[PDB]
């Protein structure tokens, strides 16, 4: 049964070289084109090129020509994709696929069997702990019910960050949001709690941010704005 | 073969 | 010439028929073979249809496709929850006089699991602490929307803000509804000048706007 098996996830620094792999089984490796397809986070599938192991023929999509190299090791039935200088924008899931279908005695036309994909993350940032700022209660004595306050956890690398409130004693109405990745390569996220408006001048609200890569703990006091 | 690519009816690349 | 255009989103309820649309050119869809792929979470893309309208073996017959001029469509009847995912058309393109393979932009199909739900938006203005650090960030927090696609627009007063916005992809919450956040970056001089700033979130044709102002 035809299978393509791709190498594991890669976390690299920008400027570094990388070779990824796709090993095949179930058919004559030399005889079928192998294609590569890229998916950037939140984007669609994008064709990179096809490589023919039997004679080392290649076709690159115009955007990929000169930016990446396809090759193949016939001693090991392994197709490769490589970068000499990885850029942040190469952060993507990369698929390998066979061009086949076998709908006629000869030829190929559709990508039929697919590798499971290999994730590559490329960053130009280094370990940095966050700035934690308080997100103050939008007004105090509004007669509309509950209130929203939080912690902005700004400019850290890498993931993850841990957030708690009143050292985990406050969990009700807590929503900590997935990070945004900025063009700087640093992340920011926000954590917000829903509370009674009446107990602002009563119950203190501290958020507890923990960023273990940089070994940062920060406890910030979130109070009504002046 | 398997190297020839069928684009459409009656048409192909890398044919022989 | 080497572009296949698809609508970004489609939705239906279990049982319904939906049709995913793909629009190409004479360089691809009109004369070259069209193929259709399904792409579900945690699984590689899967060939559904080949050579315009032939179903791949093992594929259920509630999947169908057809072609007329430069348009192609994938019909899915008996819509099931399992069908939720991304659907791509694909074709060979010969604009370069060569076998270039083009994927459509993809269509994210939602099979409606629960009732539609409007987002809650909360907008925080820059904290004073952050303004003492000579920075200013506005934080727009969008939650409990279903289906899971929003559009965010920022306004400086009543005018549109292009530069300095960073928005997350929506993420499925623990309650199967979705969440997203949007950050606008300003120098404190930019924040101080305007009378107000606004976060406009639009979901299923309905818009929720929150505004903030200095002091």
């Amino acid at each position: 049964e035809i299978q393509l098996e791709q190498s594991g996830a890669e976390v690299k620094k920008s400027g570094e070289s990388l070779k990824i792999s796709c090993q095949t089984s179930g058919y004559s490796f030399s005889d079928y084109w192998i294609g590569w397809v890229r998916q950037m986070p939140g984007k669609g599938l994008e064709w990179m090129g096809i490589f023919y192991p039997g004679d080392s023929d290649s076709r690159y999509s115009p955007s990929f020509e000169g930016q990446v190299t396809m090759s193949a090791d016939r001693s090991t039935n392994t197709a490769h994709l490589q970068w000499s200088s990885l850029k942040p924008s190469d952060t993507a899931l990369y698929y390998c696929a066979r061009l086949g279908g076998d709908y006629e005695d000869s030829g190929a036309d559709a990508f039929d069997f697919w590798g499971q994909g290999t994730l590559v993350t490329v960053s130009s940032a280094s370990t940095k702990g966050p700035s934690v700022f308080p997100l103050a209660p939008s007004s105090k004595s509004t007669s509309g019910g509950t209130a929203a306050l939080g912690c902005l956890v700004k400019d850290y690398f890498p993931e993850p960050v841990t957030v708690s409130w009143n050292s985990g004693a406050l969990t009700s109405g807590v929503h900590t949001f997935p990070a945004v990745l900025q063009s700087s390569g640093l992340y920011s996220l926000s954590s917000v709690v829903t509370v009674p408006s009446s107990s602002l001048g009563t119950q203190t609200y501290i958020c507890n941010v923990n960023h273990k890569p940089s070994n940062t703990k920060v406890d910030k006091k979130v109070e009504p704005k002046s | 073969t398997r190297k020839s690519i069928h684009l459409g009816p009656g048409r192909a690349f890398y044919a022989t | 010439q080497s572009v296949l255009t698809q609508p970004p989103s489609a939705s239906g309820t279990p049982g319904q028929r939906i049709s995913i649309s793909c629009s190409g050119t004479s360089s691809n869809v009109e004369n070259n073979y069209v193929y259709w792929y399904q792409h579900l979470p945690g699984t590689a893309p899967k060939l559904l249809i080949y050579r315009n309208d032939h179903r791949s073996s093992g594929i259920p017959d509630r999947f169908s496709a057809s072609k007329s001029g430069t348009s192609a469509s994938l019909a899915i009847s008996g819509l099931r929850p399992e069908d939720e995912g991304d659907y791509y058309c694909a074709a060979w393109d010969d604009s370069r006089g060569g076998p270039d393979w083009v994927f459509g932009g993809g269509t994210k199909l939602t099979v409606l699991a629960q009732p539609k739900a409007a987002p809650s938006v909360t907008l925080f203005p820059p904290s004073s602490e952050e303004l003492q650090a000579n920075k200013a960030t506005l934080v727009c927090l969008i939650s409990d929307f279903y289906p899971g696609a929003v559009t965010v627009a920022w306004k400086a007063d009543s005018s549109p803000v292009k530069a300095g916005v960073e928005t997350t992809t929506p993420s499925k919450q623990s309650n199967n509804k979705y969440a997203a956040s949007s950050y606008l970056s300003l120098t404190p001089e930019q924040w101080k000048s305007h009378k107000s700033y606004s976060c406009q979130v639009t979901h299923e044709g309905s818009t929720v706007e929150k505004t903030v102002a200095p002091t």
